[PDB]
């Protein structure tokens, strides 16, 4: 509904004039004048300025003192129960029920003030943004509202107030100890889970001059993992020799009345999330995720779990699965898993989620709200889920809702914008003012996992960098509720309920290192006191190759050398024909030496150049040429046998009709002439 | 273990001398401590910030020079880029010398880049260190008061991921235009499982790592692998890939993730060898699931494969024809040959990496499994399919019976090197190869390992690692002349088995300086062989008949001797030639020289002093 | 610096230029002893191309023996030498064959 | 499995072997072919020619323990080339003074 | 070191097969020689015995003075230089006495 009857509807009736003025303070403004048109001839004047920012001061000066007595009164009552505790004397005067009772009501008006607070917070934000949004000459009016903050006795954040953690030890105290039975009460056992005694997330801001600074702290202990685009049909290659950051876009889900928004706001357990998730352009046919998130705590230790389910779309089946109601992508999907081979147990399981996806899109009448994009760096270890860091930068979001039924900004038949994802080079040109925003500093998550009972993390070098100048914690942070406040926060028909951290994002968040210094020393002597008074309490009161070139010369000089001794041996025989016992015989082995000389010469000289050339460049499967090697041996051996086949047979001829052989050695020659022939 | 030590061996050595004095400044503070026994002084302090604020100083001078160089090659290698581009349209535009040399100086600074980044953080990290240190052991307090001075000095707050994008871009725009030293190194090992965490940590000290995921985040899908390769009854590949025959082919289908994937790679890798040495190369094309049975078959034709590309047109023609041809040759080759899926191998990849770089590549392979896919026995476990679907991406593969498995009981880790000439390979990569946490294994293949233990009762030849596989691989922390250089390797010189049936197949690799080897002692043997059969025709021709049995007799030790030379060099030629293990000893040729020629010499002795 | 293993290195390379030579010489200087005029002028050639590769040889050698006294590393390539002594051997007994065949 | 070892191996061998083979190429000629001083010579160079041929074979035979038997260091044979050496020149001087008696 | 010992033996094997060869030569024409060709072979084998000795006495020198690692007589300028003189000199005198008469 809207925020005056949510605001006439929460009232406390004993609380009816603590609570803020707000459709007063809205016609001090003359918001009228500005919705209606004809008559603005009145403008803004001085005495207007002063009357409105006199009205804020006392609203604001009433509200904050009530809510500053009503929780120094609360805090007052639990340090009276305290002081019959620390005594291990007054220990045993104690009583049950009157400690109960009192701790009964301490929660409900702590419960009661937590809602005032937000109730007010939320009325003076919208004040103060709604002036400024107009009359921009004047002076901004955020100031008085962070005055007024920064005196409140505790830290304005979305962590659990100081008096939840108080009456959750105490009540732990009442019934270890004291009296185990006689208990009774349910309700304080909701409390059990902040007890001091796992998986633990940290959020900060960080400015654009403290990156670098960080992302070095960080790269001394974890590793930086790189994106890798897994090959596609566009990756194929011929012949080639052995050993030859994307943005992210999330569209979220809501329904007309946030509840989505609101349950996850009021850290109710079991509050999820939807969203389509995808990188690059929509024009690339890129994967898209739809993702639920949920987050559950079911343990006395106040561990939460987390679980998601996560579904693959595709372009043309988003809007009937989503809008229709159609379960054809469900059958077909299923079908086309079968065919290419998938298990039995994962088809179950994804027509599980298909189910529960479906119905749960239909049930709570979600649609496309808003989209956020991104750029997202992780450090981690593989294959050690200890610890995790991300950092998330660049963060622009997007109005995509249906909202308004005469100009809607997206089709209510249409998943997605069209303006802007068309061909255009750039489309946010398109976009005009009051539709986007930008987030000023970057997101830095730090995961931590501890799944022994260790008594939480408590590990070095992360509260090293969180008490540092270069950080800002803003506890339960979440991308999400910071969209929507920036979007949809100025309208009071749709968002009633706004988050804690909107006041820290004007400010300037650097910080000195003398003053981080400051606030880690009082941090420090702060935790050290409440661990020392626990365990006090808690069981003492218990009861260029050259080579290959020199080797071809060294082979060219050898083959010389062979043609040297045959050209001698050739030259000696034939200058010396007319000497020979058979000069008819001596005329052709110096012929055929001869030839042989040429040839040896011929083919060294070829071979040679052959394989220089091979040398030169790099190519040839071998290096060799046995082609000559074995015809000068053939031949060598066919005239050595021809000349002595001639000599003895004319050997015989000459002996015949004609002493010279000895006796001894008559009948070998007989068997020579008989082997040649005579 | 000491943090300077650390720091000597993180970057080559010209970025020496320049790194904090974190040694040295620890050193005298613990001596000063010690000296005075406490009680810190104020002078000491004051020491102390003036040691600190020059090494500052000097770490600040270093990296403000890198950077105005890095800056200034950059602009000047994209103006020569841009100007490049500007002649490509005008007349002869060199491609084959100006782009690899752009290319080079591209990866030059890139390398540079990533060297500058390190060293910066390097040296930040030494300064939180030693002033954290300082601030322990003294009273005193020094971390607010030297933030305000590191921050008056930024010399780590310099941005350098733009600068990679930039000559990423500049890279891109070359390689696109460019298409009408350094050397590769690639080794594989054996890592205990016991090791495998510290080799990590080890690795992840100078790489990065490579996620296959939009959100960044390590899911169990995301790293698998899957490959089933391909061969006939006989198994021809098999012993064509372990004899290295030229020409050598392996086909595999593979494919990343779970069973949902609808892509699958058709690779080919062909083995080749020149006298150079080791010349491979590899080829792929993607393909629909549905459509790959059809494909084994003929039924999917190659015009339909191609048919998006083609309308598409985003890819040159000419390349969608080369990948016709091969497409075409894969289906000729399945066709023919009766290929099969023989064989599964399934691992979980890690990748290491620095983007634009590369210097060092890492691979890390895990989980590694063999599983039959064969109908040899007489089981069909396919039923017609290309894949048995009855396991997928679920390690251990626990419904399978132990004879279809095989499980590598060590990671396999592939590390691959590009150096440029002139200088060494970084020094944490030398260190790593060489330790007591991985056993070099040169040649490792798992498509071999799985053939060899499955079809263990099928194969003849087994790769050198199998009889090993129960050797416990834990170890304990730990120009010149070519006849000079045979002296040196004779002086040096002189100063287990298969299971019957199996013999061990290695093949034989020769250095090309034995081919000119050979040749010459054929040679130094000829000649030999010349002069004797000299001796025969003067004795054939010129003698008196009383001493030609003597020319006899060394007619027939030439010839001997010349045949014998001429069947070792044909033998030693054809046994080289076809890749056989041969013996360079002849133990023969002495003797039966020695023998012929002391009987030819005497019995022409005898034969002239005889009656 | 010097090693004695390029100083023998140089000497066995001198030590085969001068066997070519002492080759080449025998040859010419039985051819001068023995036969007629036409052995005489084949031995005459003969002797001349030997003469030639001697001094080549020993101007080599030189050359060498310089080069490795200067420090540097030089002696590895020779190619001119070869080819020279090819061709100078190829016309010598080309011409003294068709001299004789006359 | 080094090859260069065993190339060294019949390098050496091969060299020790020109050795023999020149001288018995000489013997055989001075013995088949000359007068009374040729028959003479022929014998006292062939012993030597026979003795280099020995002490190769013996040398080479000696040097094949690559394999096995590894320890014997260098081999600084300066006994047997040497006293080799005298033998020829013994061989020249004899020829020379004999052949001038007559 | 046996490296430079062994290369030492390799250069007396050259010098060695050299004077071998030489004196061979010599030897054979001395014993099929006349009156000129007799003083001819003499002095070609005078020229390779006296190269063989000074090749021995190089290669004693050498293989001791390693052992001594002290100077050696490793760089060589008269030896070839003497050898390419003498055999010049033969050479010149044999033709120009074998055309005198
Ligand atoms: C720089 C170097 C200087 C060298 C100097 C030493 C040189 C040694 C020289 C000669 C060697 C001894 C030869 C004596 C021959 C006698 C028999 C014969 O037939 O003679 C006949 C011809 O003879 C010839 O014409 C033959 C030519 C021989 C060429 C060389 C062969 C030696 C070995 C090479 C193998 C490669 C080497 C590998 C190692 C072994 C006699 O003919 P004639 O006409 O009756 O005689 C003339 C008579 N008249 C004039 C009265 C008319
Ligand atoms: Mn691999």
């Amino acid at each position: 509904m809207l925020f005056g009857i949510k605001l006439a509807n929460d009232v406390y009736p004993p609380w009816k004039d603590s609570y803020i003025d707000y459709e007063r303070l809205k016609k001090l403004l003359k918001e009228s004048v500005i919705h209606d048109g004809r008559s603005s001839v009145d403008s803004w004047s001085e005495r207007n300025e002063s009357d409105f920012v006199e009205a804020l001061d006392k609203e604001l000066e009433k509200v904050y003192t009530f809510q500053i007595s009503k929780y120094n009164a609360v805090l007052r009552k639990l340090d009276d129960l305290e002081e019959n505790t620390k005594s291990a004397e007054k220990i045993q005067k104690i009583n049950s029920e009157q400690f109960k009772n009192t701790l009964e009501e301490c929660l409900d008006e702590a419960q009661r003030l937590d809602n005032f607070d937000r109730l007010n917070f939320t009325g003076f934000i919208k004040i103060v943004k709604k002036h400024d949004k107009l009359h921009p000459n004047y002076p901004s009016v955020k100031s008085l509202l962070q005055v007024r903050l920064k005196e409140l006795p505790f830290n304005n954040s979305e962590e659990y107030s100081p008096l939840l953690y108080r009456i959750s030890y105490l009540y732990e105290f009442l019934r270890s100890n004291y009296d185990h039975p006689n208990t009774v009460s349910k309700s304080l056992a909701s409390t059990s889970k902040l007890s001091h005694f796992s998986f633990k997330s940290y959020k900060f801001w960080v400015h654009d001059d403290n990156i670098m600074e960080v992302k070095a702290r960080i790269l001394r202990h974890l590793p930086a993992l790189v994106y890798a685009s897994v090959p596609n049909e566009n990756d194929d290659f011929v012949d080639n020799l052995e050993s030859d950051d994307p943005t992210i876009t999330t569209l979220y889900f809501d329904n007309d009345f946030f509840d989505l928004y609101n349950n996850r706001l009021l850290k109710i357990s079991g509050a999820p999330t939807l969203r389509l998730r995808w990188i690059g352009k929509l024009l690339d046919k890129p994967d898209i995720f739809l993702e639920k998130r949920t987050f559950t705590e079911n343990t006395e230790t106040g561990n939460s779990s987390f679980e998601e389910i996560r579904l693959q779309m595709k372009a043309k089946f988003i809007n009937n699965f989503i809008f229709k109601n159609d379960p054809s992508y469900k059958n077909y999907l299923i079908n086309q898993l079968r065919e290419r081979g998938t298990q039995k147990e994962e088809l179950e399981k994804l027509s599980r989620d298909f189910d529960n996806i479906q119905n749960f899109i239909v049930e709570e009448k979600l649609q496309p709200v808003l989209r956020a994009t991104y750029n997202r760096t992780a450090f981690q270890i593989p294959g050690d889920q200890s610890i995790r860091v991300t950092i998330d930068s660049n963060i622009m979001y997007i109005r995509e809702d249906s909202l308004d039924k005469n100009r809607p900004i997206r089709n209510p038949e249409n998943w997605h914008r069209d303006d802007i994802d068309s061909n255009i080079p750039n489309p946010l040109r398109f976009l005009r003012a009051g539709e986007y925003s930008k987030f000023p500093y970057s997101v830095m998550e730090i995961k931590v996992i501890n799944q022994d009972n260790s008594q939480m993390p408590n590990y070095e070098w992360i509260k090293d960098l969180t008490n540092s100048h270069l950080v800002n914690e803003v506890p339960k942070f979440s991308l999400y509720l910071q969209g929507v406040a920036s979007l949809f926060g100025e309208d009071d028909k749709y968002v009633n309920i706004l988050p804690f951290w909107l006041p820290d994002l004007e400010t300037d968040i650097r910080k000195n290192p003398q003053e981080a210094y400051e606030e880690e020393k009082k941090t420090l002597q702060k935790q050290k006191s409440i661990h020392d008074k626990l365990d006090n309490m808690r069981r003492l009161s218990k009861i260029v190759e050259a080579k290959v070139w020199l080797a071809n010369e060294r082979t060219f000089n050898r083959w010389l050398s062979v043609t040297t001794l045959l050209s001698v041996l050739t030259f000696s025989i034939y200058n010396s024909v007319q000497k020979a016992e058979f000069p008819q015989l001596a005329d052709l082995l110096a012929y055929v030496y001869f030839f042989l000389t040429l040839f040896c010469g011929v083919w060294a000289y070829r071979t040679y150049l052959k394989r220089l050339t091979l040398i030169k460049g790099r190519s040839g499967k071998h290096l060799d040429a046995p082609v000559g090697p074995i015809l000068v041996a053939v031949v060598l051996i066919v005239t050595l046998v021809v000349n002595f086949s001639v000599a003895f047979k004319e050997a015989a001829r000459r002996e015949r009709g004609l002493p010279s052989l000895p006796r001894t050695l008559k009948p070998i020659q007989d068997f020579i002439f008989n082997l040649v022939g005579e | 273990m000491k943090f300077g030590e650390h720091l000597s061996k993180s970057l080559i050595r010209q970025y020496s001398y320049y790194y904090i004095s974190y040694d040295d400044l620890k050193t005298e503070l613990e001596d000063n401590l010690s000296k005075n026994n406490g009680q810190w002084t104020q002078e000491l302090e004051t020491d102390f910030l003036e040691s600190l604020e020059i090494e500052l100083d000097k770490v600040y001078t270093f990296c403000k020079v890198k950077h105005s160089e890095v800056f200034r090659r950059v602009k000047e290698v994209q103006e020569q880029v841009q100007h490049t581009v500007r002649l490509l349209d005008s007349n002869n535009p060199p491609t084959q010398l100006d782009f690899e040399i752009l290319e080079e100086e591209l990866s030059d600074i890139i390398a540079d880049v990533h060297d500058l980044a390190k060293f910066s953080r390097l040296n930040y990290t030494g300064f939180q260190k030693i002033i954290k240190k300082h601030d322990k052991k003294t009273g005193f307090i020094l971390k607010p008061v030297f933030q305000v001075r590191l921050d008056s000095k930024p010399f780590f707050k310099e941005n350098y991921d733009e600068l990679v994008v930039k000559i990423s871009q500049l890279y891109d725009i070359a390689r696109t235009s460019g298409r009408p030293n350094f050397v590769r190194q690639t080794t594989k090992y054996w890592v205990h499982p016991d090791n495998i965490t510290e080799l990590k940590l080890i690795i992840l000290k100078h790489l990065p790592v490579l996620v296959f995921n939009t959100n960044k985040e390590f899911e169990r899908e995301d790293s698998a692998i899957t490959s089933i390769y391909f061969d006939n009854e006989n198994l021809d590949l098999y012993y064509g890939r372990l004899r290295k025959d030229e020409g050598a082919e392996a086909h595999r289908l593979r494919w990343y993730g779970g069973m949902s994937t609808d892509t699958i790679f058709v690779e080919r890798k062909t083995h080749r060898e020149d006298w150079t040495g080791e010349k491979s190369v590899k080829a792929r094309f993607a393909l629909k699931e549905r459509h790959v049975n059809d494909f084994l078959k003929g039924k999917y034709t190659v015009d339909q494969v191609f048919a998006k590309m083609r309308k598409e047109g985003k890819k040159p023609m000419n390349e969608i024809e080369n990948l016709e041809a091969l497409a075409s040759e894969i289906q000729y080759v399945m066709l023919k040959k009766k290929l099969r899926p023989v064989v599964r191998s399934f691992y979980n990849r890690t990748a290491f990496q620095l983007p634009g770089d590369a210097r060092v590549r890492i691979s890390l392979d895990t989980e590694l499994t063999m599983v039959r896919e064969d109908n040899f026995d007489g089981v069909d476990r396919t039923h017609k399919n290309w894949r048995r679907t009855d396991i997928g991406v679920d390690w251990p593969f626990k419904q399978l019976d132990d004879k279809d498995i095989c499980r590598f009981p060590y990671a396999v880790l592939e590390v691959k090197l590009q150096t440029q000439l002139g200088q060494e390979p970084p020094e944490w990569v030398r260190e790593l190869v060489g330790s007591h946490l991985v056993e070099p294994v040169p040649k490792f293949s798992k498509f071999i390992h799985g053939v060899a233990t499955l079809l263990n009762d099928k194969v003849d030849s087994i790769p050198f690692w199998l009889p090993q596989m129960d050797v416990d691989i834990r170890k304990p922390p730990l120009d010149f002349d070519e006849d000079d250089e045979d002296d040196a390797a004779l002086v040096a010189a002189m100063t287990i088995r298969a299971p019957p049936g199996k013999t061990i197949c290695v093949p034989v690799r020769v250095e090309p300086k034995v081919y000119f080897a050979t040749e010459r002692t054929y040679l130094s043997w000829l000649s030999i062989s010349i002069l004797l059969g000299g001796v025969s025709t003067t004795l054939l021709t010129y003698g008196s008949p009383t001493a030609m049995i003597g020319s006899i007799g060394f007619f027939i030790t030439s010839l001997a001797v010349l045949i014998r030379t001429v069947m070792v060099y044909a033998k030693r030629v054809v046994n080289i030639r076809l890749k056989r293990a041969v013996d360079y000893e002849d133990k023969i040729g002495p003797g039966m020289v020695s023998v012929f020629l002391i009987l030819s010499i005497l019995f022409s002795f005898f034969c002239n002093l005889v009656a | 610096r010097v090693e004695p293993k390029v100083f023998f290195a140089n000497e066995r390379t001198f030590l085969s230029w001068l066997n070519f030579t002492v080759m080449l010489g025998g040859l010419g200087v039985g051819l001068l002893n023995f036969g007629d005029k036409i052995g005489r002028v084949s031995a005459g050639l003969f002797t001349f191309v030997a003469m030639g590769t001697m001094i080549y040889a020993l101007v080599t050698y030189h050359w060498r023996a310089a080069a490795i006294r200067r420090r540097g590393s030089g002696p590895y390539d020779d190619r001119l030498g070869p080819t020279l002594l090819c061709f100078f051997l190829l016309v010598a007994v080309i011409i003294n064959f068709i001299l004789r065949l006359k």
